[PDB]
């Protein structure tokens, strides 16, 4: 779909080399402008690494050109992004995007994340989390779900499937030793739950793993 | 080079 | 290797009122073609930067006459005329007229809004991670303003503890308020000794912390 696609591993072990590919649909990727790949680092702080021109031709970032390399597929309209001997440093959000510079032509990918790390991946224990007592006679509710120690990230949280979206957090990860671990509260008026069916659904891509877990009481 | 001459020449 | 500067780092603006951020780059960024490659870009929470600006005043299309940029030569100026809810995120500045083109730290908007307290919730372990041989409390501190907020655990009695997971959200672009959670890890026979379990919040909403606990004696 959309305009802009980056797929690849999310997982890298130190020392191997990293590979990203990103499919460009609605337009020709030998007609014009520049095809790059930026990363964002774990802080905000953005680093262009490379492009490839309309022309197959390439500009690469100095503090990369020894371990860099970008190739296409002319005939699939992709890129491809080779990064060498990777470390955990090199662990960040990777984003494919096509601009000029001088022109309205401007588009940025989703971006994938990609974590270089020795650890092995482990899927996500999901944990209900339901209120302990609180108020059944009551305006609302927060229920809530815990998903433990889980690598790599990242983790995608949702209620009933999307059905409920307003009262919904998700909270940012956190890691631990060398597991994830993030919970997500979702507000419900009384009336609902404990009536109405209330699922956590939790996917790892990274695994493979998907999992719905429902909220149910207990109270007392 | 800036990329209005790279993407012109 | 140029430095774009953006100040300031943080700025936390009312809805309606005008906002401005400045970017200082190392070296003039004017190219010997009189043209200037200065661009301004836009990451909302949970998604990827979007330009809004280019050569150095350009407006991107589907972008708002609210957003104006200009200056020359080393300094650039973004201006919103009038902020709204919708432009909380992060601001990046970023050159294309010397190589490798380089961003700016970026500069984060907050909207300012009332000051709000939060909404405490919290869990105990449930039997399905207890067999497993842990056990987390959980407490939620949901829709607050602002951000600055203390959590404490205490278990039987002022008993603070320390081995807690906190994390908070963004601020929603929905009502301008942040979320926590904090999350107490301890094992099951650690769990099974003590009974009291306290989740304190301190906000500047209030002078005594909100305090959310339960003893080991219901289900």
């Amino acid at each position: 779909g959309v305009q802009l696609q980056e797929s690849g591993p999310g997982l890298v072990k130190p020392s191997q080399s990293l590979s990203l590919t990103c499919t460009v649909t609605g337009y020709s990727i030998t007609s014009d402008y520049a095809w790059n790949w930026i990363r964002q680092f774990p802080g905000n702080k953005l680093e262009w690494m490379g492009y490839i021109t309309y022309s197959g031709s390439t500009g690469y970032n100095p503090s990369l050109k020894s371990r860099i390399s970008i190739t296409r597929d002319t005939s699939k309209n992709q890129f491809f992004l080779q990064l060498n001997s990777v470390t955990t440093e090199d662990t960040a959000t990777y984003y494919c995007a096509s601009y000029d510079d001088y022109t309205w032509f401007t588009y940025w990918g989703q971006g994938t994340l990609v974590t270089v790390s020795a650890a092995k991946t482990t899927p996500p224990s999901v944990f209900p989390l339901a209120p302990g007592s609180a108020a059944q006679t009551n305006s609302m509710v927060t229920l809530g779900c815990l998903v433990k120690g889980y690598f790599p990230e990242p983790v995608t949280v949702t209620w009933n499937s999307g059905s409920l979206s307003s009262g919904v957090h998700t909270f940012p990860a956190v890691l631990q030793s060398d597991l994830y671990t993030l919970s997500s509260s979702v507000t419900v008026p009384s009336s609902p739950r404990p009536s109405e069916t209330v699922t956590c659904n939790v996917a790892h891509p990274a695994s493979s793993t998907k999992v719905d877990k429902k909220i149910v009481p207990r109270d007392c | 080079k800036p990329l209005e001459e790279v993407l012109n020449l | 290797d140029v430095q774009m500067t953006q100040t300031p780092l943080t700025l936390s603006v009312t809805i309606g009122q005008p906002a401005s951020i400045s970017c200082e780059s190392s070296q003039s960024l004017l190219y010997s073609n009189g043209k200037t490659y200065l661009n301004w870009l836009l990451q909302r929470p949970g998604q990827s930067p979007k330009r809004l600006i280019y050569l150095v005043s350009k407006l991107d299309s589907g972008v708002p006459d609210r957003f104006t940029g200009s200056g020359s030569g080393t300094d650039f100026t973004l201006r919103i005329s009038r902020v709204e809810a919708e432009d909380l995120g992060v601001y990046y500045c970023v050159q294309g007229t010397h190589f490798p083109r380089t961003f700016g730290g970026g500069t984060k908007l907050e909207i300012k809004r009332a000051d709000a307290a939060p909404t405490v919730s919290i869990f105990p372990p449930s039997s399905e991670q207890l067999t497993s041989g842990g056990a987390s409390v959980v407490c939620f501190l949901n829709n607050f303003y602002p951000k600055d907020i203390n959590v404490k655990w205490k278990i039987d009695g002022s008993e603070r503890q320390n081995g807690v997971l906190n994390s908070w959200t963004d601020q929603d672009s929905k009502d301008s308020t942040y979320s926590m959670s904090s999350t107490l890890t301890l094992t099951k026979d650690e769990y099974e000794r003590h009974n009291s379990y306290t989740c304190e919040a301190t906000h500047k909403t209030s002078t005594s912390p909100i305090v959310k606990s339960f003893n080991r004696n219901e289900c």
